[PDB]
């Protein structure tokens, strides 16, 4: 079994964050979207364990 | 007894068991407790909070609901967990845009 | 024809 | 690059900051590309940074590798397997065997400080902190191991301790890091109108790719972990200049040989395959069993295939076939029965192991892997192809050379021995002299002898008419003039 | 168990150093090459003395199977044509003796801290060949070593008497033999420290089952072993991953059997359709199934080659008279059809060019790391005369350690004066005397050439100081005795 | 165009090198699955399954030792020799490996160099 998460962020929105904070709003995005999916894992694995 | 593989060898449980395990002795004696020093309760750092009398791994569940621990054993074999996480993909991008207006 | 992930056997106890 | 509070780092990383701010306060400025030669993999990073959260340090990092260390995964385990193949092997042996020379009773390659110094007393220091080097990998004995995993993997690299409470007297000895975990990244540390063209100061730390959830082939017994965020000066290191068309795709010295050798092996298979296949009798029997189910025409073949079969396993263990008594056969008879006037039942033979090779290519392909390989012309007098190996030898000793240097200078500036600008200002010249075969240099120079000999017994009958004996002796002889007046005090005293 | 308590005390006392020292707060293991590694629990033991088979089964499983496949093949690979030989002309070469000379033994020709313990040191040397019995069993250690690739052996304490009770050494039987080694530490994710390992040595305990004739499984354990009991070293010859440890002739198990199997490739060329080759059939049409073949029967009967060969006698079985001058052979037909007649087949046919067996024998030759002085001097014969050399050396630890340990047990060296005197207090060898005696004389005969070249110039260009050390090749101090033993002689 | 005639060369000396056989049989006026069965009882029946395993000395499930004799058939329903079992040409040896030759040695002169090198 499989999941998977987008963020497709907008042109605009990424060269101005990088004018205000130096931030690549890509970058960013990509660690949280491939955190959110680790999160998601880790409590699946302890939330199976105290299942079962 | 269970297994016949090997006796529980970790614990996740509630900070307030950590809490409890750190500021108590845990090797053999009259009475003990004090300050946490033991074990890690700070989850910022670690979700591992140490080695219970150098015997099990003791980890934090910071999300129990109210307060419990679960007990459990893992061996050298990746079968004998119980549990196990067999990826055939896994943390692959996915890159693109959208051709009518170019937005990634 | 799915991958063969190992086998288990039950422990010998001593 | 650092992100964390380093408990084992910092007493390298303290070394390193300072050496960045000296950047910060550099004119390495207005230029479009990183100053880059070589080495670990760069990231476009701004000048600020001022958040560095996990999720941007994470993709700060992984964004410079991922298929980078895929790739570099890939070619150093072909490197690997290429080293353990046939007449490969061979040419790094020889390679390894000249690069690290070790012989009874004699030295091994050390440092020469033999240009100005402040004093002896330093020189002193520095060739007892070489030899500690060296005995900190065991060099004297296992030098050629390193030295030839460096030459495979086209790199090496070393990780220091660091007591740290005494560091001039804390120095200890380097492990060698494993490739394929092993991973190496660099940051630009800059943003202004139109792309940065300003000073990049780097950082240059050593990351690991962990190899956790990807098993090994085999033998995945340690596994190095992710947050790991090591400073360049925690680790002693050296590679060669061998790079693809693009990036920091850093290959091996076997590299060339890729190509060649995976296709000689490919040719030989073929050829084994080709001869071994079809060397036994072969044949097909056909049988008429026709106006039948399968369930009873099945029979009718069975009469003749269970009949026919031959039953001769040969003996592999002892040059015999099995079940074959009395001593030999004088035929190899078979019969069949036709139910009819019709040649149905019949049998086929198939073609054989026609051995028309000749198998030439193979030994072209040979050579020209020899050649990929940098295997002299010489093996399988003086002469160009050998001169050019030993020029190999020297450079890509150098190179490796940098495996001493670094750990050397590093614990002369650790004990306070020499500043860190006294070494940059007096080096420039650090070098370290390599062990040499002397069976062959002395061959090199009785040739080199020989000829000046024999030319100065054909000018011997105008040497004091024409050319002075002077200039003979600078000419022909080759000798200096500090050389000729030693050479004639010598003389004058065995004279008498 | 308690066979190895004083072995356990060096053990304990080193690894208690180990943590004691600072050689810690390091990532990678403390490791070159070596022992298969194992993660425990940082504690610094379990309770229980047999608490390590709670490591050890996890570390030896796959490891134990391999080695043993590993060394069978190595063994197999060496019973075949030429690839024992090339073995033993490198065993010759290695373990070096002749009529009254020396065999391996120590020299401590360096600094030492006494010439007393020098003294003991070679005493006691000769008691580590005895251990082995070098002289009489030198070459079949180091064979075992080449081919299985390392070398074991059990080490005697008394235990009562251990200073005294030092006896000979028991070579470990391979496959049954595995180095392991633990991390004994934990931290903040990724701990670097107090990785001393103990390196201890696990064993199958069985010698009753083998590969090819054995019986009597019985419930098993698998124990003891501190790194103090065993003699070790193995040669530094390690695949991709893990500790797997190769052999020297570990290349051939590729080419040795490519050529082996295509030599009986061509065996079985050649012999299969050696024999005459044809199919005789009989039309046996318009009969009952079950009386047709009688026909068959009968007509086979007469076309039979009751011809069978004698290889004890080259003759044929009872085929007298001398020879016939043919083989008459019938057969009516059915019909006026092509249907009855004698289906002859092709043969084994000489076509080859064999020769392609040439090459793929002299690239296992090359491949069994060989010069190809075998089938004067010469870079090959120099290069192969180092690769003996380092296969010496790394032999060598076999008499080091052993050496270290008796020297250490009867208290008459301090271990930190062994580890400062070594450094060199390396074990030299006789070599043949024969090309040794032939290289020296040519490296003479070129000197000898050169000085007589330079003569004319000997005493007006180069000096003769110069000429006998540059030219001649003599030392400073050997051109002083000389000259003076000159001078004696003129008396 | 060197690195492609060395190609042509080494695809030559690999492809066709294996035996190479088309099993053949007739099942004209059957099922498609029911068809499939005349091909299928000499097809999965009649398979080499012995390979020489390119990574090692050694020959994939050879045991027994070697066969003497490749021992195959073929039934044939039909009352006449109709089924049969083809062969295809194998890699033959032809070289004369002499083009390459040429070519290195034109090659070498185009990358400038003396014809003392090889």
């Amino acid at each position: 079994k499989s999941r998977q998460l987008k963020a497709a962020y907008s042109i605009e929105l990424a060269q101005d964050l990088r004018a205000v904070h130096g931030m690549d709003a890509d970058a960013e995005l990509s660690g949280i979207l491939a955190t959110e999916i680790m999160l998601e894992i880790n409590r699946e694995v302890v939330d199976w364990i105290n299942y079962s | 007894r269970q297994t016949g593989r090997g006796e529980g060898n970790f614990i996740i449980a509630s900070r307030n068991v950590v809490n409890v395990l750190a500021s108590v002795d845990t090797g053999i004696s009259y009475a003990a407790q004090g300050l946490a020093t033991g074990f890690s309760t700070d989850t910022t750092k670690s979700v591992f909070a140490g080695v219970l009398g150098g015997k099990y791994r003791v980890y934090i569940d910071q999300y129990a609901k109210q307060d419990y621990f679960t007990v459990g054993y893992k061996g050298p074999n990746e079968m004998d967990a119980g549990i196990y996480y067999a990826p055939y993909v896994a943390l692959t991008p996915l890159r693109g845009s959208d051709p009518k207006n170019f937005q990634p | 024809g799915p991958a063969v992930m190992g086998m288990v056997r039950r422990a010998i106890p001593n | 690059m650092k992100f964390n509070v380093l408990s084992l780092f910092a007493p390298w990383a303290k070394m390193d900051e300072r050496n960045f701010k000296d950047q910060e306060k550099e004119d390495l400025v207005s230029i479009t590309a990183p100053k880059l030669d070589d080495g670990a993999r760069e990231f476009e990073v701004s000048s600020n940074e001022a958040a560095s959260p996990y999720n941007a340090a994470f993709q700060t990092i992984f964004g410079s590798y991922e298929p980078g260390m895929k790739t570099t995964r890939e070619l150093i385990d072909t490197y690997r397997n290429l080293m353990n193949n046939y007449e490969v092997d061979n040419a790094v042996s020889e390679i390894v065997s000249d690069a690290i020379v070790y012989e009874d009773d004699t030295e091994v390659v050390a440092l020469n400080l033999d240009k100005s110094k402040f004093s002896p007393k330093i020189k002193n220091m520095m060739l007892d902190e070489f030899s500690d080097v060296l005995n900190h990998l065991s060099f004297q004995r296992k030098g050629s191991d390193h030295f030839r995993r460096w030459y495979v993997d086209s790199r090496i690299f070393f990780h220091k301790i660091i007591d740290p409470k005494r560091p001039k007297e804390g120095i200890k000895e380097l492990r060698r890091l494993d490739p394929r975990q092993v991973q190496y990244v660099r940051e630009i540390i800059t943003e202004t109108e139109a792309g940065t063209k300003i000073v990049k100061g780097y950082k240059e730390y050593f990351i690991y790719d962990t190899a956790h959830e990807s098993y090994a082939c085999d033998g995945r017994m340690y596994e190095a972990g992710t947050k790991i965020k090591i400073p360049k000066a925690a680790v002693v290191y050296a590679h060669s200049g061998l790079v693809d068309c693009c990036g920091k795709n850093i290959i091996g010295y076997l590299h060339r040989a890729v190509k060649p050798a995976n296709q000689l092996k490919l040719l030989e298979d073929a050829v084994v395959i080709y001869r071994i296949t079809r060397a036994p009798d072969r044949r097909v029997w056909y049988v008429d069993t026709g106006n039948m189910p399968a369930r009873k025409a099945a029979e009718h073949m069975q009469h003749v295939m269970n009949t026919m079969k031959n039953r001769v396993v040969y003996d592999a263990s002892t040059g015999k076939i099995k079940n074959q008594q009395h001593n030999m056969s004088m035929t190899e008879d078979y019969w069949l029965q036709r139910r009819d006037g019709k040649a149905v039942t019949e049998v086929d033979t198939l073609p054989g192991a026609d051995n028309t090779g000749n198998m030439e290519d193979i030994r072209w392909f040979r050579q020209a892997l020899y050649m990929a390989l940098r295997v002299p012309l010489s093996r399988i007098s003086i002469t160009r192809d050998e001169l050019t190996f030993a020029k190999f030898i020297r450079e890509l000793q150098h190179k490796f050379e940098e495996v001493f240097l670094d750990p050397l200078k590093t614990n002369l500036l650790l004990k306070g021995i020499i500043t860190e600008d006294e070494w940059n200002d007096e080096i420039n010249n650090i070098k370290i002299e390599f062990h040499r075969d002397s069976y062959f240099a002395e061959l090199k120079e009785a040739e080199i002898l020989e000829r000046r000999i024999n030319m100065l017994t054909m000018a011997e009958p105008f040497i004091g008419k024409y050319i002075s004996h002077r200039t003979a002796m600078k000419d022909i002889l080759q000798m200096t003039d500090e050389e000729i007046e030693q050479e004639a005090k010598q003389i004058e005293e065995e004279s008498k």
